[PDB]
Order: C-alpha cells, then structure tokens, then sequence
C-alpha cells in the first residue's frame, strides 16, 4: 500500500538541528565585521602618536619609552637641584 | 604647591598611559604592552579570590588593585635617583596604612555587631585562659595597625639612605688620588648591587601590602 507521506514535510531536521544557534549567530557577527580596522596606534596623536608608535606599539616591548619616562625624572629634580642651589 | 603635590601628579599620569597608551585600540590579540597589565590583573583576581575569595571578592578588588598599583609603580618612581619623598615621605605611606585599618575595623564593627569583638575571642581553649588570649589578641590587632604601614616604609627608606651613604664614601674614594679611584669601583659594583636588590624587594613588598591587608580583610570579614 501506499507509503507515507510523513518523509514530504520538513521542519524538524531544518528546525530541529543544533548548529542552527551557531547559524543565526555567526550570520550577525560574521557579515557585519568590518574585515580591516583603521589604525592600531594613534592615541595622543600630535606627533606623539609618534612615540606611541615607536614605543608603545604592540609591535615592540622594546625599553625605549622607559629609558626615555626614566631619564625625564632625573632631569626634573637634576634641574630642580640646580633650581634649589 | 610642594614638590610632594608634584610628583603624585606624576603618578597619576603614569597610571593613565598604561590603560591608554599600551593597548593599540583594545585590539583581541592584545598588545606586548597590555600584556603586562593583563598578569597583574589575574594575580590580584586570583590572589584576592584566594584571600577574600567568599561570596564576594570583586567588590573589594578595584581597592585592592589600586593598592596594587601605587605601590608597585610608586617603588620604581622614588627608585630614580632624582626623585623626592612620595613613599620615601612615610606619614603618607603609614598614613595610609592606619586608614585602611581604621577602615576595617569600623567595617567589621558595624557588619558584625558588638559580636565583632568575638573577633578577638579566637579559640575555643580552656575557660580559665580565654579572657587572657583576648587582652593579647587585640594587643597584636592593633599591632595589626602598624606594621603594615611600617614594613613598606622602612623597606623604601633605608634602601635609599644606605645608597646614598655608600655612594659618598665611593665619592671620597674618587675625591683622592688615581690608587684610591683603583678600589673605588669595587665599592661601586656593591651599590649597584644593592640598587639591583632594591628594585627587586620593592615589587615583593607591594605584594606583600596587597596580601597583607587582604588577610587582614579576610578576618574582618569573616570572623574568627
């Protein structure tokens, strides 16, 4: 006799599968990413986005920028020495 | 208007820049920079998880984390050899440590009741000697009050002092003749040295303030 005709609706295997969660989320976060950003280091831009760039980029953890903050306060109470004499 | 004005204007500016100038924009990859300031954030999570670690912790770990930080940046800041009396100026430093006791004890007192000072019963031991290990638990909870204070304070001082005096006599090596300036470096090798061992029991010293006043926080808390 005639075969069934539960096979013929669907809506339980399109419904009723689990990477349909992942689906419905990387559909928002995959689409709607921007695929390139605008510029890493740039704070305190006025030629001192330039020091961020050389020192405080996360392309370097080189010790420049410490050399640098170090030896401003040995130039602040150095001078202030000279200030006070 | 003081110099003392100056140089914490000088530590608030250094603390700015690490959660603005070390980062490239909060990238998820993160930065060489950032990365330093990401450990610091999950050793006092999971340091004051560990100590003040109940139902809560994160309500008193922004406290902790700038304890954590102005001691540990303010020992490295006073450790330039042109650099004045922040820490170095020990009623601020000690200052601070009787406020924070204050701060608990006034915490525990009005928490817990008037059976905060069953904070200072502290075992079930005999009855005939429990008055006694009252009087001489609150003799060492306001010794608690102190020594916290003392320990930064003394650490940063005479690491200093003991610089500075070596330093002059290494001066007056050099101030005579060219045979006294041949062994006058030897001496100098010992201060650097010491500047060396200097830098490094600053940064223990500031875990063990954060460490110390989550133990104690730890107590006021929880009871017994």
């Amino acid at each position: 006799v005639s075969t069934l005709i539960p096979p013929k609706v669907v809506s339980s295997k399109n419904i009723g599968s689990a990477p349909n969660a992942k689906r419905i989320a990387n559909v928002v976060h995959f689409y709607k990413s921007l695929p390139q950003g605008p510029a890493p280091a740039i704070k305190a831009n006025t030629r001192l986005a330039r020091y961020k760039a050389k020192y405080f980029d996360g392309d370097n953890a080189s010790g420049k920028p410490l050399w640098h903050f170090a030896l401003g306060i040995i130039a602040f109470g150095y001078s202030m020495e000279y200030y006070f004499h | 208007l003081t110099t003392f004005s100056l140089y914490t204007i000088i530590v608030l500016l250094v603390i700015t820049s690490l959660y603005t100038l070390t980062n490239n924009n909060n990238k998820i990859i993160g930065s060489r920079w950032l990365i330093s300031q990401e450990a610091i954030y999950d050793t006092i999570m999971n340091m004051t998880k560990g100590q003040i670690g109940g139902k809560n912790w994160g309500l008193y770990f922004p406290m902790i984390f700038t304890l954590f930080m102005f001691i540990f940046i303010a020992n490295l800041i006073s450790m330039i050899p042109y650099s004045f009396a922040l820490s170095a100026h020990l009623v601020f430093i000690i200052s601070l440590s009787i406020v924070i006791w204050l701060g608990n004890t006034i915490l525990g007192l009005y928490k817990h009741g008037w059976v905060f000072f069953s904070l200072f019963v502290p075992a079930g031991t005999p009855l005939p000697l429990v008055p006694l290990l009252v009087i001489i638990e609150t003799l060492s909870y306001f010794a608690r009050a102190i020594s916290l204070g003392l320990r930064l304070g003394s650490n940063i001082l005479a690491g200093h002092l003991l610089m500075v005096i070596l330093a002059g006599l290494t001066f007056n090596f050099m101030l005579i003749n060219l045979f006294t300036l041949v062994f006058g470096f030897v001496p100098l090798a010992m201060i650097l040295a010491i500047m060396m061992l200097e830098f490094a029991i600053g940064i223990i010293q500031g875990y063990v303030w954060a460490i110390l006043t989550a133990s104690y926080l730890k107590d006021a808390v929880y009871l017994h």
